[PDB]
């Protein structure tokens, strides 16, 4: 029994976090009341990874809900599966973070962080053998970005030998709330490079384009965007939630996916893209899961090379055909896979498909093309920082310009490091 | 091709056929290695906690 | 009679051990109960099967075996499985957190905390032995536990049991069923540390068994269950001489004497025949000549390589079933005139042959069909160095970029151990070429 | 879409082969270190055969037979013929040869030498491994200080006009099924200088190889382009001068020798039930005496081709050796 402690911070973090728990509770057969009503023991064999057991056989999500304002968490509690969460695990303030990394990380978040760590400690003490943490948050706001990375640092201090994993939503001018999002993102990336083991880069730019171009949604809402995220989060955590051989835990996944400590930012993918009654063939699942249009990071994988790849197929299908198709795409595009990491593509197959689908495939790639994401943020950062625009919001919270310079330099370092292994 | 040393029992038999003739670390040292690696882990962790302290 | 203790390390080691002991019970007529309605000496004895099985006063026959794993779920299936009554709880050792496919984590970090426990449990089995002759260790190359903890265990066993022999059954990593990218690292790290502690090691390439299952058992997508039941048949063929009345390989020492002239070169190639599907409606039983000729086909070997472009140092033929010496010699004579077989100059061109009249035992409802005769050939050929060459090449590709190295360093291992291990493998390859190539 | 790699940039034959493969638009060239290939155009020395056929989902083929070097080295060829019961001492198409190491068959050498010493027979021998032709055995061993001393054919078939000796090169392709394919086009490497049975120092009339002729002969290119006579002209010559054909007088023996050598080594190098497949192009060199008898002198494992014949032969390699294993969307005689 290797438990994971889930944490969701800020507006975005709690919105996608709530939908994540809605999806996987349905997959594990848990109702909004915490009662199990499934018809398969595969649903319960590893349910302790994300759920605690209560008397009366109630299953409670090992989840901690954090925000600097009560708004979104009030909506979550009033939501569909709002009752399933432990009331004590709702930690919130009143001030808000005003889309300001400094407020989340240094001032407002500093006042609340200890009460969150108290809940984290209480959950960890109940774990038979805690394997690590997963955090859901955005990098463009204040609470998820600033207080989220503050939490990560504090958690690493108390649990230095545990795996830290994040689902991090990257900001985009296409789907933007504030002009200071590149500032918050750059400051956050600096933290993630040092203090996480695995980070799934979820690009709001990619999510919008998928809703627009593919799902034919004329006016995508955040709800439409979060549908893609929750589906992606379900697929990527499948190997953790169900009996399997490959990447069955956070540490084994990190060992397979991270050849160099700083290069741990993953480009997720999903197929089929759903917003349909005919099922996809195994060849079709394979072609689409590797297609750029099914990627969630808005980076062209043909503009780089794959260091490591994890693939997860769900549903009843021929594992022989899965092996053949996975070998096919590798042998057909071998140039896009680094040759100094032999057999760097790993495939897992789970028998239980996601809701509404008979077959699905989830893609996890460590590609050097992810540098395009950081380059994008870096340009938007510099465009403002060269004129010190909107800096007063941060210096007013006690920050100095030097901290911005350091964050910028370290992200540019990360970019050049990817380029280094792309040419190697 | 010579058959030699034929041994027979109720369970089976065995023989040899020839086609052609010919033409450390102590318990203490192990402990040292394990402890040396452990202190290296302790040092790396101490450096981390120092970095986080700053 | 001299007792043998089997040690099963990690997932591969444990699950293969499961398949083997199941087969052993079937071969010796032992029920999952532990009772053996043919052993007339109730509550003890010194028969050939007592080498692997101890006896209680209640007539239970208990395997002289220890199962070790740093994660409990695999051994938990042994605790609740068909042969749960067979094993004593003290024989089943489990940790809470595995080695995460990391040699250094299994060897240094977690190994240091559990090694004394395992040795103490091994000590208890040894205390029941009147004359322990040594150990049989089962593990994978690619796993963190199978590679890391085994090498530490082998080191300590040499200290605590200096006069005893140690044989290995090692699973060589294959991408078609592999679960880690760093398995080349783990394989070479564990080979370097274990090399001087193993007297004889039988490598089994997962690639070979996988293809044999597809080709000969018509299994589209072989599982570990399919693989392990085939491996258990080969392991049984090798250990049969320790468990039944005979005069060839009757003790662990004789394995080294018969198969290993040079200490470092202790990796004999196993070749098995025939492998026939149980679903095969119509099958013609293969003769002694046909199954013996099959022993010289790469498709039937446990490790894909070409013995034609190497040299033999020793060769043992282990037959089970309807086989007489006359038919063996007649088969060998014909094969010698049609195949490329070359022994080294300082060794006799010959075969040590062992025959057990009992045909191979198959698991009821398994994939393997019953045959009237089968054979396992153990040959020490330099051609098996092809496996080292493959493994070392993958090592070199990743290590040149220092890929994944930080995971090992982070567990307290020095980076120099990598190059040290690699240098030892380079020397090993050179030894094979010296012995095998003109 | 098939894939291949090139690991011998100095190979003229397979540089053309790789060009043709790309021209089909169905073959893709990978980096020389990329292991995910269907076809390997390997290196001449220390080819990693042990790393072949271990790539799941890939049928892998290599342009060399492992162990074929026994036939393609002078020292090993001698030992192969003398010790193989399929060839044996009773091999009438291979000249008397002995393996002589520098500082062994020295004793048997001098014994059969004395058979010609005081027996009044031509005792001219040639040393090969830098070639010395001498009638003095003591002089040969002086030059050697692994070599092989072979009986020099003192009575070769001489082309007229010019009194010219020559050697015949045949190209042989063995596919993955061990089919023996003799290229219907061969070539005669001729000496453009008159044959002298007394001046062995003048090796330009005794050594028929192309490079030496171009370097030391002032009559290079006089009788034919680059001292290369092809089968059409040579056959016509045999008809006009000796009242016979190339097929009857020479090719029958050549076909016999080729099959004998390759069938002998087949069980040692066949990839019939191997996890990877092999093919290889061989270069057989022959000598013809006055009695129209064919002698084998050596086998080349990595032969070049005649400039005129490169296009046809290389296309034939793609057709029967490569495309036979990897089908796309005769110039050979099957022996
Ligand atoms: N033949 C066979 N191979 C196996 C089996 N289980 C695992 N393997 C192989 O062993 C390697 C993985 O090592 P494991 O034994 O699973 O690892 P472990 O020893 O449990 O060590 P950790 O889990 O890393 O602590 C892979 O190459 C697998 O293909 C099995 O039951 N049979
Ligand atoms: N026993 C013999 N009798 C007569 N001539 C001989 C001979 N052995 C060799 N020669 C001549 O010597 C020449 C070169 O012989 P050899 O085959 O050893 O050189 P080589 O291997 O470099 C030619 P290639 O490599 O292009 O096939 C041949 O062209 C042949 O005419
Ligand atoms: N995909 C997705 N992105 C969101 C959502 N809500 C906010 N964002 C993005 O997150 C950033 C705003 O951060 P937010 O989470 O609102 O700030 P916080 O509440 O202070 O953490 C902007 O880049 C938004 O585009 C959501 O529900 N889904
Ligand atoms: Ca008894
Ligand atoms: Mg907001
Ligand atoms: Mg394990
Ligand atoms: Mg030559």
């Amino acid at each position: 029994m290797r438990e994971i402690v889930h944490i969701q911070a800020g507006q975005c973090g709690n919105q996608i976090g709530a939908k994540f728990w809605e999806v996987i509770s349905d997959e594990h057969g848990i109702d909004p009341t915490g009662s199990y009503h499934g018809d398969s023991d595969l649903q319960l064999e590893r349910i302790n990874v994300y759920y605690n057991e209560a008397t009366g056989n109630k299953y409670v999500p090992r989840a901690i809900l954090v925000d600097l304002e009560p708004g979104t968490m009030d909506s979550v509690r009033s939501g569909p599966f709002g009752q399933i969460f432990r009331p004590d695990n709702f930690v919130f303030g009143q001030s808000g973070a005003g889309n300001n990394w400094a407020k989340g990380h240094y001032t407002e978040g500093a006042e609340l962080v200890d009460s969150v760590l108290d809940v984290v400690r209480k959950e960890s003490e109940s774990c038979d053998c805690l394997q690590g943490f997963q955090l859901t948050h955005s990098l463009g706001g204040g609470t998820g970005s600033g207080m989220g990375t503050l939490l990560i640092s504090k958690i690493r201090e108390e649990y230095p030998d545990r795996i830290m994993n994040t689902f991090s939503v990257m900001p985009s001018p296409k789907v933007s709330d504030t002009v200071v999002e590149p500032y918050n993102a750059t400051l956050s990336v600096h933290q993630l490079v040092e203090n996480t083991d695995e980070t799934y880069c979820i690009d709001n730019e990619a999510l919008y384009d998928i809703c627009f171009r593919t799902l034919k949604l004329t006016t995508p809402t955040y709800g439409d965007l979060n549908h893609l995220v929750s589906a992606t989060m379900s697929g990527v955590t499948t190997c953790l939630r169900f009996p399997g051989q490959l990447n069955a835990d956070l540490r084994k996944l990190a060992v397979n996916m991270v050849p160099f400590p700083r290069l741990h930012f993953f480009m997720p993918g999903f197929a089929p893209l759903t917003s349909q009654y005919r099922a996809l063939t195994v060849p079709e699942l394979t072609q689409q899961m590797f297609d750029s249009k099914n990627m969630m990071a808005a980076c062209d994988p043909r503009h780089g090379r794959y260091l490591t790849v994890a693939a997860i197929f769900r549903g009843r299908m021929s594992m022989k055909e899965v092996d053949e198709q996975m070998l096919n795409v590798q042998n057909k595009n071998s140039s896009y896979f680094v040759e100094w990491i032999p057999n760097n593509v790993k495939t897992a197959v789970c028998d239980i498909p996601p809701r509404g689908l008979k077959m699905s495939a989830t893609f996890i790639g460590n590609s050097t093309a992810i540098q395009e994401l950081f380059k994008r943020i870096s340009e938007q950062f510099t465009a403002m920082f060269r004129r010190k625009a909107f800096l007063h919001w941060y210096t007013g919270e006690g920050m100095d310009e030097m901290e911005f310079t350091e964050a910028e330099s370290n992200m540019n370092d990360l970019v050049s490091e990817y380029q280094q292994y792309q040419d190697a | 091709m010579e058959v030699i040393e034929l041994n027979k029992c109720t369970s089976g038999q065995s023989f040899e056929v020839i086609l052609k003739p010919p033409s450390d670390p102590s318990l203490e040292e192990i402990q040292k290695k394990l402890e040396a690696a452990e202190e290296r882990r302790k040092y790396q962790e101490a450096e981390l906690l120092k970095h986080l302290a700053e | 009679m001299r007792e043998c203790i089997s040690i099963h390390v990690g997932q591969a080691g444990v699950q293969i051990g499961n398949a083997c002991w199941e087969l052993y019970c079937l071969e010796h007529g032992i029920q999952p109960d532990g009772q053996m309605p043919s052993d007339k000496t109730i509550g003890g004895g010194d028969d050939s099967f007592n080498t692997f099985f101890s006896e209680t006063g209640a007539g239970k026959h208990v395997p002289r075996a220890v199962f070790v794993d740093l994660e409990p779920t695999v051994i938990d299936e042994v605790r609740t499985g068909t042969y749960r009554q067979l094993f004593h709880p003290e024989q089943l050792i489990t940790g809470k957190e595995d080695a995460a496919n990391n040699y250094a984590r299994g060897h240094y970090t977690i190994g240091k905390e559990i090694i004394d426990l395992v040795l103490d449990r091994i000590r208890k089995l040894a205390d029941q032995c009147t004359g322990l002759q040594g150990f049989l260790v089962f593990h994978s190359f690619g796993g963190g536990t199978g590679s890391g903890f085994t090498s530490l265990l082998m080191e300590r066993l040499s200290v605590d049991y200096g006069k005893k022999s140690k044989l290995e059954f090692s699973i060589y990593p294959a991408p078609q069923v592999s679960t880690a990218v760093v398995e080349p690292y783990n394989s070479i790290l564990t080979t370097h540390t274990t090399l001087e502690h193993s007297d004889c090691a039988f490598m089994v390439d997962n690639e070979a068994i996988y293809d044999i299952c597809r080709r000969n058992l018509d299994i589209e997508r072989p599982t570990y269950t399919n693989l392990n039941r085939l491996i258990s048949q080969i392991v049984s063929s090798i250990t049969a001489s320790l468990r039944f009345d005979g005069a060839l390989n009757v003790d662990l020492t004789e394995f080294q004497t018969n198969l290993v002239p040079y200490p470092r070169i202790h990796f004999p190639l196993a070749t098995y025949a025939p492998v026939i599907s149980a679903e095969k409606a119509y099958h013609e039983q293969l003769s002694v000549a046909e199954i013996t000729n099959a022993c010289f086909e790469p498709a039937n070997q446990m490790v894909k390589c070409d013995p034609r472009h190497g040299k033999y140092m020793a060769c043992c033929l282990l037959y089970r079933g309807d086989v007489v010496p006359k038919d063996v010699n007649a088969a060998i004579a014909t094969i010698k005139t049609k195949r490329s077989i070359q022994f080294v100059d300082w060794c006799p061109t010959g075969f040590k042959v062992g025959i057990n009249y009992q045909p191979p035992t198959v698991v009821p409802g398994g994939d393997l069909a019953k045959v009237q005769r089968a054979v396992c050939m153990l040959s020490n050929t330099t051609a098996i160095a092809e496996a080292w060459a493959r493994l070392d090449h993958k090592f070199d590709l990743m290590y040149a970029k220092r890929a994944f190295v930080h995971w090992y360093v982070g567990e307290g291992m020095e980076e120099g151990e990598f190059s040290e291990a690699r240098e030892d493998m380079a020397a090993l390859e050179k030894d094979y070429e010296e012995v095998g190539v003109d | 879409m098939y894939t291949f790699v090139v690991r011998d940039e100095n190979s003229s034959v397979y540089a053309e082969v790789s060009r043709l493969l790309l021209a089909t638009g169905q073959w893709k060239r990978l980096r020389k270190d990329n292991p995910r290939f269907n076809l390997m155009l390997g290196e001449r020395n220390r080819l990693p055969f042990g790393r072949l056929g271990h790539e799941p989902g890939l049928v892998q083929l290599v342009n060399y037979y492992r162990g074929a070097d026994k036939l393609c080295r002078k020292a090993s060829l001698v030992k192969l013929i003398k010790t193989s019961p399929e060839l044996s001492e009773s091999c009438t198409w291979f000249p008397e040869s002995y393996v002589i190491y520098p500082t062994d068959e020295r004793e048997v050498f001098l014994a059969a030498y004395n058979r010609r010493r005081e027996g009044r027979e031509g005792n001219v021998w040639i040393a090969k491994s830098g070639i010395l032709i001498s009638s003095e055995a003591s002089e040969l061993l002086d030059f050697i200080d692994v070599h092989v001393i072979q009986k020099y054919l003192e009575k070769p078939l001489l082309l007229e006009p010019g009194h010219r000796k020559f050697d015949i090169r045949s190209w042989v392709l063995v596919d993955h099924l061990y089919n023996i394919y003799l290229y219907r086009e061969g070539v005669l490497r001729t000496s453009s200088e008159p044959y002298n049975s007394a001046n062995f120092q003048d090796k330009t009339c005794h050594l028929t190889n192309h490079c030496i002729q171009k370097e030391y002969s002032k009559n290079y290119g006089r009788y034919e382009e680059g001292n290369e006579m092809f089968f059409e002209e040579f056959n016509q010559y045999l008809m006009d001068a000796l009242n016979t054909t190339l097929e009857n007088s020479i090719l029958l023996q050549i076909k016999h020798i080729i099959r004998s050598c390759l069938m002998c080594i087949e069980p040692a190098i066949s990839t019939k039930h191997l996890h990877y497949q092999s093919f290889q192009l061989f270069g057989f060199d022959f000598m013809v005496d006055e009695e129209l008898k064919v002698w084998l002198i050596e086998v080349n494992g990595a032969p070049a081709c005649a400039q005129k014949l490169y296009a046809e032969l290389c296309q034939g390699i793609v057709d029967v050796a490569i495309s036979s294993v990897f089908p796309l969307a005769s110039i050979f005689i099957k022996l």
